[PDB]
């Protein structure tokens, strides 16, 4: 009877709402209620769009009660709930995935190897970890993300990406009571709307290099939303009723242990990844780095590059620990052979060689 | 009966024992009106869907054809035959002969009556009772008084079941699942359940009516 | 005429006020102040909570004033 | 803070603590006037916000961890 | 300590270490005046050990003495 | 008895600045309509655009809806 | 400028600059929020719709003579 009165309602201002006063809410409340009380998400969706319901049926124009209920409700009920793709669960499976996609230190390896080994073993009648959460430290060029789609990869699971060296405030992360359009739910909340499903890998880029620049410290959002006891029960302001996090992965990534926050390092597992060797960048090279600006600035069978060259290149056009200097000396070289083919190419599968690379 | 002529009904099922008349405006269905002057003054009514097609369709019809002895029927030249049929109760159709103009067979009357007849009789007495408040209340909502009058002094518990769902008004599929329950009780249930729905619209329609008027 | 039934469809849309889904709300600011009510407070509280309530209710559009009261 | 947790349990109050160490300023422990959205009050309330009884254990951490340069 | 290492990384009873692989580590692998060092050994202990079964359980309850500590 | 007749009067006076032909109270209004039509643009950007359309059917001494939803 | 100009000569586009010195609001930079008359759009915004094309050259001068505060 509830429900039907309700549908009464619904059905009584998608009907008024069209000569409605206030048209930025585009009178789609009602369209939009399709996904309050025909929900096929949880009861907290229910009672909070229960609550939505008087949210509704205002005007707009400055800091509308309207805009902000729509908003709150395409939030609530476009992040995902209780839809997990199905991960497989294998250690072996990432041991030809840390073959078949990184040369690789063959050290840092073994460390996800022993998280993963840990991972499976989900105890409790539950899942909960309770343990640190892959913080990786090193230079910026080195395959941190590259890894962490990799570990996606192998156990099935949507990786993401959102920047914390651009947080200064306890509001890009942290949410806003909903109660005017102009407030943002935090980068997290952002994540988990970006893909559709409650278990994605989530990585979070260069903690240590965030400030509290405001009034606020976002580290203690920041270790309110990660700690994987307390998060499995969290919102943020933005949000009312608890959303998970205990199933989300989260990896992360820094430059440097001394600006992590000291109540951040608390369930923190240092994997150090140094930088490179010159035989071990030039095989990066030659496997993934090279083909990957052969085909993507168009070089299907156009030009090849011997090792002498690549190698003449790493020892000469770049020094820093990553590869991303390698990365884009060789997409330069990239564009050379683009022009230096599109004046007519002598042949079909032009020649790059150490004797011109000055020329390129 | 079986192979009787069907004609379409406009915009709504004709429950049985419900002194209603049907408009006849298509040549399609008057060429079944014909040949059902020959069937004894018996027609197989079988019921088209939602907003209707121009043209009868062998697929477009319902799975209930309705058995009506015609009390009379009155002719008009303005393009309607529009016949004055008491209908009997309901029957299953077992599938679609095209036409036109449109046949299908059926069998006998799908309205049975059930062991225990007391607790019959006693929703048959509460279901009146309920129908008759709700009818009495729902003057500012267009009920009329001739519906309420012609539910009075009913032998057949299905004719008075039949007769208030007429009356009563809602969509058109839960009157398909009330003529879909061959149950004597089932129906009675159902009849209820919708009419304490729509009397708590009303209540609810009463309430912001109070608000309103506070409000001026 | 167009005036007329106008003020009475916002009649209408302010009756709706939700019924039960309503319950928990009252037009915004009521559950509000009943909570004020339910929670035994410092008579002072109870009084300060009481005039920025009075303060609240004032047009929250165009006027963000009225969220920093609501946030308080 | 294990030692308070197991005091909190003799007691049989749910344990609680806050950061307070990395502190620069008064004004995270008593906020300041609402004035604008992102109001915020001090830690403490914070703590005490989140512990829902009024008399919980609650744990001052490296309360010898603060700096006072600015901002009170 | 070691206990709760063991119960959360879902090894119990498959796998122990004889205590003096314990002094072994208290003695080599933490010099802090505390526990938390000692803590991340042993959970270092427990995933090493995790991997290790994971590669195929070759026993139905494990024993660590002092000699393999460089190896889990 | 006076109001009424001015409100009346005033009516009159917004029935008769339709420009006489009654096509529109005031030509920008119009000129909006066609130019959110004659523009083609995504589903996402006409058909707000379409709904919001509505705020038109003001004029500047009425309601102040037309004086930033023309503008917008 | 004039390179940026000849650019879009051979490109066949249509030119077009945005200053950016000394900017430091996003109402500047974007829209700011829609306060009805007032407050109007911000700089590329403004040169988006100066140009009748939706795939200019804009040239971005004095890029590196930009502010970041409070406000967007
Ligand atoms: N074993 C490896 N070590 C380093 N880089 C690798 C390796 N294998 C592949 N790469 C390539 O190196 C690139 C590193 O760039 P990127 O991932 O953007 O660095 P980051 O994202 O950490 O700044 C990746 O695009 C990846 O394809």
């Amino acid at each position: 009877d509830t429900n039907q009165r309700e549908y009464y309602l619904r059905e009584q201002m998608k009907a008024i709402q069209k000569e409605l006063g206030g048209e930025d809410g585009l009178s789609d409340l009602e369209a939009l209620r399709k996904k309050i009380e025909e929900v096929g998400m949880p009861e907290a969706v229910k009672t909070k769009a229960l609550k939505e319901l008087d949210r509704l049926e205002r005007m707009q124009q400055g800091s509308p009660e309207a805009t902000v209920a729509r908003t709150y409700l395409d939030w609530l009920t476009e992040v995902p709930w209780s839809k997990a793709d199905p991960e497989v669960l294998d250690i072996n499976h990432t041991r030809q995935v840390l073959d078949e996609d990184h040369y690789g230190l063959k050290d840092v390896k073994e460390r996800i190897l022993e998280y993963l080994a840990v991972r499976q073993l989900t105890q409790g009648l539950d899942v909960r970890n309770k343990a640190p959460i892959l913080v990786l430290v090193g230079p910026p060029g080195v395959g941190k993300t590259s890894l962490g789609r990799s570990i996606a990869r192998s156990m099935n699971r949507k990786f993401h990406r959102i920047s914390l060296g651009g947080v200064r405030d306890e509001a890009e992360i942290r949410g806003h009571r909903r109660t005017y359009i102009g407030a943002m739910p935090g980068k997290l909340i952002h994540a988990m709307k970006q893909v559709g499903v409650i278990n994605p890998v989530i990585l979070l880029d260069e903690i240590d290099k965030m400030s509290s620049d405001w009034r606020g410290d976002p580290a203690s959002a920041m270790l309110e939303v990660l700690d994987p006891e307390q998060n499995n029960t969290f919102t943020d302001h933005y949000l009312d009723v608890p959303y998970d996090l205990s199933k989300v992965f989260f990896i992360t990534t820094a430059n440097t242990l001394q600006t992590i926050p000291r109540p951040l390092l608390d369930r923190m597992e240092v994997i150090e990844i140094p930088g490179y060797t010159n035989m071990e960048k030039q095989a990066i090279a030659r496997q993934y780095l090279w083909p990957k600006q052969v085909r993507e600035s168009g070089m299907e069978g156009r030009i090849e590059v011997t090792d002498a060259a690549i190698l003449r290149v790493i020892s000469e056009y770049t020094r820093e620990a990553g590869v991303r200097g390698l990365e884009r000396e060789l997409g330069k070289i990239a564009r050379k052979g683009a022009k230096f083919w599109l004046e007519g190419a002598w042949e079909g599968l032009r020649t790059i060689d150490a004797s011109d690379i000055p020329t390129y | 009966r079986l192979e009787l002529p069907v004609i379409p009904l406009r915009n709504t099922v004709i429950l049985p024992h419900t002194t209603t008349p049907v408009d006849v405006g298509r040549a399609k269905s008057k060429r079944a009106v014909e040949e059902a002057m020959g069937a004894d003054r018996l027609i197989f009514l079988v019921a088209q869907r939602d907003p209707e097609v121009d043209d009868p369709a062998p697929d477009d019809l319902y799975t209930w054809g309705v058995q009506a002895v015609v009390k009379q029927a009155m002719r008009l030249p303005d393009g309607t035959l529009q016949v004055m049929v008491e209908a009997r109760a309901r029957a299953q159709v077992t599938d679609y002969i095209p036409g036109p103009y449109l046949r299908a067979r059926g069998e006998v009357f799908s309205e049975i009556f059930p062991i225990d007849e007391a607790v019959v009789r006693v929703l048959v007495e509460e279901l009146k009772e309920a129908f008759e408040k709700y009818v009495a209340n729902h003057k500012s909502l267009r009920l009329d008084r001739y519906q309420l009058e012609a539910v009075k002094g009913t032998s057949d518990p299905a004719m008075l079941a039949d007769t208030i769902a007429y009356h009563a008004t809602w969509t058109v599929a839960e009157k398909q699942e009330i003529l879909e329950l061959t149950d004597l009780e089932a129906r009675l249930k159902k009849v209820l359940g919708l009419l304490s729905r729509d009397l708590e619209r009303f209540e609810l329609d009463k309430r912001v009516a109070q608000r309103v008027k506070e409000q001026m």
